[PDB]
């Protein structure tokens, strides 16, 4: 895998991929 | 943390894995 | 606003919308 | 959770928020 | 719900989630 | 080009990329 | 309407443009 | 327009609702 | 058709939404 | 890391994200 | 091919992986 | 190459279509 420069939505796209069935928590600062 | 991370600078999916539940 | 059917990818960008700088988790197996 | 009621049922944006930290 | 930072198809995603089926239009200056 | 079935949100997107600063509507129910 | 020519059917994208303003 | 403002400013799922026919 | 401005990943999906079945190559620099 | 379905444009997206600066190839015929 | 690994079929990212250059 | 110009600038659809298998 590549290094990824994500924002906005594509992180949280990135982590629906990366965690599948597992699902993940997006906790962006304040 | 890593929504900052991933856009300001660069992040892996390694990294994004560890935000897995 | 609506109600629809919001799945994978779709639902978790759509929490990010929601969600936003509160974050959020996505929790698929409950 | 929230794929039964957002995917499989239909949810709105607020019960979306039920999601939200 | 939170305020959004919404650019390019980001926006009409987002309108997309918003409106559900009574749809949308998109109308951008210019 | 191509013919292809386009839903929901990857439909408006599309819309977004064929249409972009002419704008469009998304009218579902016609 | 543009649901039933592009998703319920298949379009081409210059069908798609019929939706544009 | 609603469309500049939500990408150089920001914009309400509210204001965005008013885009909805 | 308008002329695009695709960043990233929105340009995958113009990719994938022009080339259809045909499929395509995405080739960045470096 | 997980297996899922991943179709269409998510499919792409995912190549994307996987190849990134690599580059892909995405060619549904074979 | 991918569409039968990953779609019709589930892929890992490692197995989407087999399809970059 | 592509992937620059349509973000560096821009690019039309028609040049995408040369990218197609
Ligand atoms: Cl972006
Ligand atoms: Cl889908
Ligand atoms: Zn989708
Ligand atoms: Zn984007």
């Amino acid at each position: 895998f590549v290094n990824q420069h994500l924002c906005g939505s594509h992180l949280v796209e990135a982590l629906y991929l990366v965690c599948g069935e597992r699902g993940f928590f997006y906790t962006p600062k304040t | 943390g890593i929504v900052e991370q991933c856009c300001t600078s660069i992040c892996s999916l390694y990294q994004l894995e560890n935000y897995c539940n």
